[PDB]
């Protein structure tokens, strides 16, 4: 497990293998900090990690994304290279 | 296989499991060195990788830009 | 024998101006309801279209084979003719499924013509029984710049012909170029047609299309965000992405540039 820390103070603990989904994180890699990415975005990023790993080797379901978080989420994905 | 979000104060653990409530308390112990749902004291339909079930609020997303409204 | 039809066919704008000043009628039709305007559009003769419209030619007359000036202009490929008819209120969707301008323009890869039909309110997803969508024909006919145009404009990447999707039709073709494009715009690689088959199953054994349909597991989160954001805009409104507060690199990514 590794700890990903969001802009607004939240702490997310996810399995290291899953976080490596991010090029940026894989490269930086016990604890990581993201002064620019807020919790409501970073939680979705982690879910995408779970989703990516679980379905990365076999029918795949829709990954829901509310329009209201999409722009910030795109920036996060861009920075995180995932 | 079932995918949880175990939440408390400003921390959040993301983790999967099969299996009783008892043995999940042990996994937490594994992470946050403490010893052993909704307003109370979890399925493939109900808790998916992309939509973990939850076991402090997150930030409030900003206003949808005007050009993206219907 | 009509002098006016005859001049219109061959693009003889002088003979045409002449006949008109000698008193020959501009709205004159064969037994098949072909007019000079129909003939001039068919040959792409912009001068003669101008002349005929300016002397009151009818822009929506329908021939016995269900053809309209706009349809014929789409056959010829003259963007200018198409534009000018649209300016003059040429109706975008004619009644017959045998003569849909946008389909004819799309099947021959007349991109600019397609672009203009859509701009003037044509239904980019119009789905005809024996044909499918304009996107579908462009694909069958390997018209790459049409396909790219239709998708940028926001055509429905998954609406093809009957149960046969665009990605299916592209796999028969083996077009690597076009498959990659459909997928960039989120074609469903798992849909099954009327014969029960998924698109990867239609693809020659020797093609890299297989590895490609298989390797593409879920898309990146970036790709997923792009689908989602584009989905918020209507046909040909995606340019408004320009207004968003967003790095230029990403506006271009969202706009597929
Ligand atoms: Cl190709």
């Amino acid at each position: 497990y590794v700890k990903l820390i969001s802009s607004d103070g939240h702490e997310f603990i996810v399995k290291r293998e899953h976080a490596l989904t991010s090029g940026t994180i894989k490269a930086m890699l016990n604890e990581v900090n993201f002064r620019e990415i807020p919790s409501h975005v970073l939680s979705k990023v982690c879910m995408y990690f779970t989703y990516k790993v679980r379905y990365t080797n076999s029918e795949i379901p829709e990954f829901p994304i509310a329009p209201e978080i999409a722009l910030e989420l795109l920036m996060a994905a861009n920075f995180l290279d995932c | 296989d079932v995918f949880l979000m175990i939440r408390r104060h400003k921390t959040t653990i993301f983790t999967d499991a099969k299996s009783t409530v008892f043995e999940l308390k042990r996994i937490v112990e594994g992470i946050l060195k403490r010893p052993p749902k909704d307003d109370q004291l979890f399925t493939s339909q109900t808790a998916r990788p992309q939509a973990p079930a939850t076991v402090e609020p997150f930030s409030s997303p900003p206003e949808l830009p005007d050009v993206m409204k219907p | 024998w009509s002098p006016m039809h005859e001049a219109a066919i061959h693009g003889h704008q002088l003979s045409l101006r002449n006949l008109i000043s000698q008193g020959w009628a501009v709205n004159i039709i064969t037994a098949d309801h072909v007019s000079p305007l129909h003939e001039a559009c068919l040959g792409g003769h912009l001068s003669c279209v101008k002349i005929l419209l300016k002397h009151g030619a009818q822009v929506n007359g329908v021939t016995a084979d269900w053809h309209t000036p706009l349809f014929n202009a789409c056959v010829s490929g003259s963007w200018d003719c198409v534009n000018l008819l649209l300016q003059h209120g040429a109706s975008v969707q004619p009644e017959s499924d045998l003569a849909s301008p946008i389909h004819e323009a799309a099947r021959r890869g007349h991109v600019e013509c397609v672009n203009s039909l859509i701009a003037y309110g044509g239904n980019i997803d119009h789905k005809i029984s024996h044909l499918g969508t304009p996107l579908y024909l462009a694909c069958e006919n390997q018209q790459r710049a049409c396909v790219k145009k239709l998708l940028e404009s926001g055509a429905d990447v998954n609406q093809g012909k009957g149960q046969d999707s665009p990605l299916h039709a592209v796999a028969r073709t083996a077009s690597e170029e076009l498959a990659c494009l459909l997928m960039d715009f989120g074609a469903d690689t798992q849909a099954k047609n009327a014969e029960g088959k998924r698109p990867v199953e239609l693809v020659p054994p020797e093609s890299p299309l297989a590895q490609l349909f298989l390797e593409r597991g879920p898309p990146s989160l970036m790709q997923l965000c792009r689908l989602r954001i584009r989905k918020c805009f209507g046909i040909q409104q995606h340019h408004k992405i320009t207004k968003l507060v967003l790095p230029e690199d990403l506006k271009q990514f969202l706009l597929h540039l």
